RNA sequence: ACCGAUAGUGAACCAGUACCGUGAGGGAAAGGUGAAAAGCACCCCGGAAGGGGAGUGAAAUAGAACCUGAAACCGUGUGCUUACAAGUAGUCAGAGCCCGUUAAUGGGUGAUGGCGUGCCUUUUGUAGAAUGAACCGGCGAGUUACGAUUUGAUGCAAGGUU
RNA sequence: GAGGGUAGCGGAGAAAUUCCAAUCGAACCUGGAGAUAGCUGGUUCUCUCCGAAAUAGCUUUAGGGCUAGCCUCAAGUGAUGA
RNA sequence: GACAAUGGUAGGAGAGCGUUCUAAGGGCGUUGAAGCAUGAUCGUAAGGACAUGUGGAGCGCUUAGAAGUGAGAAUGCCGGUGUGAGUAGCGAAAGACGGGUGAGAAUCCCGUCCACCGAUUGACUAAGGUUUCCAGAGGAAGGCUCGUCCGCUCUGGGUUAGU
């Protein structure tokens, strides 16, 4: 079907409320002292150790 | 019009006041470069650039003073002549 | 789907050409009414 | 004192970059640089070059120390669109509009 | 007592041309840096694009996507208010909180109370589930010539006038 | 397959009003041409004074028109108005 | 100064505001014109001023004249920009890893394994396109993603008949 009638642009405001990304969830790496994300290797110049 | 190696007097501008030497001329658009008037600057080089030939005056031979410039027929052929003095110049 | 242009060289001048309407007589009106408007194709 | 940096007719559509530049405005400058580094956005170089770029202004235009700024605006302005389209069934067309957006940071030291 | 780039030629631009049609034929849209290119030497981030300086300039939010630069639309910051409430979205009364003007019984926001079913067209009658409009901007509809008749004005007057 | 023919008051049809450039109870283009339209839509600034009709007659007339009726402006008459 | 009167459609009468241009008079302007933005100002209405910012050279006032004279609505024309919404789709199909190049690689180059057509997706030619063919460079736009690549951009080349 169509859209009976327009939207504003409070209920668009509104229902794009959730629409977002989050942080990458990051750590720092204790040998290459740059931050890396957690679980993989460090893309620095660096490994795992785990 | 105004032929080079004439010497002149600026009328306006901002160089109003100084005078040289006629160097260039571009008579297609009435302009004429005088010497060390408007220098400019280009990306750091400096050089003259052109004038409008309304603004420049030609000086007097007599008493040094800026005058028009008028024809008369000495011989089968034309001679400028001052217009505050009567001398060809 | 056979569509309704088949391209021919052969018929498009024998046709459309310059001398098939300088041939005629409503062909040079054609030819004469181009000419005036200023087109810069005559014939093709 | 505040350095800034823009990036102009980026061929991104805008409000595909402000999803992930909400995630650095107000962070640090170092995180923000980890931050846009370890996403998966594909607006995520663009934005890192006009950071680095605005982080390196400070160093030499106007002397600062580079470890204690904090990326204090962040934005991106539409641009001109390109007007594109898409020929669909029965003749039809429909437009296709190719988005562009201008990325502005502005990186301050509190002071 | 003609137009001034949606106007004036269809065409102020290299237009009857991109194009579009087998063909006869149809037909746009596109103006403006500065007084002078003096049209950004050089340094820095970037692969380049693009910036930030520093210089040219009277001016660079004048940098060739060049006079001015508005509305719809898209954002960033913030002052007052909003998660027990039934809203043609305003109006009248009215605490609290924040400001301070073309100086005058001042501006902003609005806890709460009363009243309140848009606009146009067409109709006996429309809130109407009858019609039209997505919004913004520009364009857009009783006119001129020649006659007739009635009224106001003006000049002469048994005459008036080409 | 290639090369040719039949042209719109016309042509072709083992005929269905089929088909003649995605168009056929009569193609497309340009002109007559701002055809005509008693029909629908629309109509661009304010304030002040007054203020209807939806009826009779005739009409190839019935959702149109013309005359009278009911409104308004100006000059006149003048008590004839209710 | 006393008395009364003042709702209104269709439509009839009167008085007015504003716009572009012309004549005559009197003015303003780079010490900053019009326009354009804001403001808490004035008038019974249409509307008129003043201050600040900007801009960058023209423009009002008075009295008359002349009109392409004032638009929210015509499934109005033209231009721009939204909503639907990060939504539907991304056009029949088998790829996997290794090594390169590079600012950047599922997507480009080389390689091994696997898979598809094989009276055809193979080979040659008529129409028809008309430079799309090759080598060296490129990555703004085109490619329904990416692209270091291309039928795309630049620069140089390529078609040889007595049968």
């Amino acid at each position: 079907a169509v859209p009976k009638r327009r939207t504003s642009k409070t209920r668009k405001n509104k229902r794009r409320t959730h629409f977002k990304i989050s942080v990458p969830g990051m750590t720092e790496c204790p040998n290459c002292g740059e931050y890396k994300l957690s679980h993989r290797v460090c893309k620095n110049c660096g490994s795992y150790n785990g | 019009h105004i032929k080079k190696g004439d010497n002149v007097k600026v009328i306006a501008g901002k160089d109003k006041g100084k005078e040289g030497k006629v160097i260039a001329t571009l008579p297609k658009k009435d302009r004429v470069v005088v010497e060390g008037v408007n220098i400019m600057k280009k990306h750091i080089l400096e050089t003259e650039a052109a004038i409008h030939v309304s603004n420049v005056q030609l000086l007097d031979p007599k008493t040094n003073e800026p005058t028009r410039v008028g024809y008369k027929f000495v011989d089968g052929k034309k001679v400028r002549i001052a217009k505050k003095s009567g001398e060809e110049i | 789907v056979k569509r309704t242009y088949q391209p021919n060289k052969r018929k498009h001048s024998k046709v459309h050409g310059f001398r098939k309407r300088m041939s005629t007589k409503n062909g040079r009106k054609v030819l004469a009414r181009r000419r005036r408007k200023g087109r810069k194709v005559l014939s093709a | 004192m505040e350095a800034k940096a823009v990036a102009r007719t980026i061929r991104i559509a805008p409000r595909k970059v402000r999803l992930v530049l909400d995630l650095i405005r107000g962070k640090n400058a170092a995180e923000a640089i980890a931050i846009l580094k370890l996403t998966n956005k594909a607006s995520s170089p663009v934005i890192e070059k006009v950071l680095m770029s605005a982080l390196a202004n400070a160093e030499h235009n106007y002397d600062m120390n580079t470890d204690e700024l904090v990326v204090k605006e962040a934005y991106a302005n539409e641009g001109p669109t390109l007007k594109r389209f898409r020929p669909r069934a029965q003749g039809r067309a429909s437009a296709i509009n190719k988005r562009t957006s201008h990325i502005t940071i502005v990186v301050s030291d509190a002071k």
